[PDB]
């Protein structure tokens, strides 16, 4: 696209779209590894079944 | 603590006496144990801290606390001072994961 700027404007449109995609991808993982980690917390924090 | 110093030299049926001190990390217990044991002035004196007992194995352990408590019972008069039970024993709450034959061992001594 770049002697066509209609065909930049195309390009860069595809940009942003991927970029928000990007980043929605980023923050779902972030949620899920903070989620894990709450979890991990849950279960060890107390008084645990019979010795081995 | 002078008071319970007298009391055990008087008697003559109370002829074993046990005192706990607990308080908050950093009360500064140690010191005022050693303290009243330094002033009681008895002829035999004796210290088991974790301190000593660092890159030892357990059978070493159960010996050597054995040891102290037999070299006790000479001299009419002793003194035995035991520093920070829960760190001797091995405690960490996170399973709850320590050694029972030393809890023992120290239970019956
Ligand atoms: N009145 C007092 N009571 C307690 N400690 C005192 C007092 N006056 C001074 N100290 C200071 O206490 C310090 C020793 O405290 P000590 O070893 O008993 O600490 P602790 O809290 O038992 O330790 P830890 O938490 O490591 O087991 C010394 O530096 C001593 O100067």
């Amino acid at each position: 696209g770049i002697h066509d700027t209609n065909k930049q404007a195309q390009a860069e449109n595809s940009r942003q779209r991927f970029l928000k995609l990007i980043q929605d991808y980023r923050i779902v993982d972030s949620n899920y590894k903070e989620e894990n980690k709450e979890q991990a917390k849950r279960q060890y924090m107390i008084i645990q079944p019979e010795a081995t | 603590g002078a008071r319970y110093v007298r009391q055990v030299r008087e008697s003559d049926k109370s002829r074993l006496v046990s005192l706990l001190i607990h308080g908050p990390a950093g009360s500064g217990k140690t010191a005022l144990a050693a303290e009243i044991a330094l002033k009681s002035g008895f002829p035999f004196i004796r210290l088991i801290s974790p301190n000593e007992l660092s890159g030892m194995s357990e059978s070493a352990k159960i010996a050597y606390i054995d040891n102290t408590f037999r070299d006790a019972y000479k001299s009419p008069l002793n003194i035995l001072v035991i520093d920070s039970l829960e760190t001797l024993v091995d405690w960490v709450p996170i399973g709850p994961r320590f050694s029972n034959n030393i809890l023992q061992m120290l239970k019956v001594a």
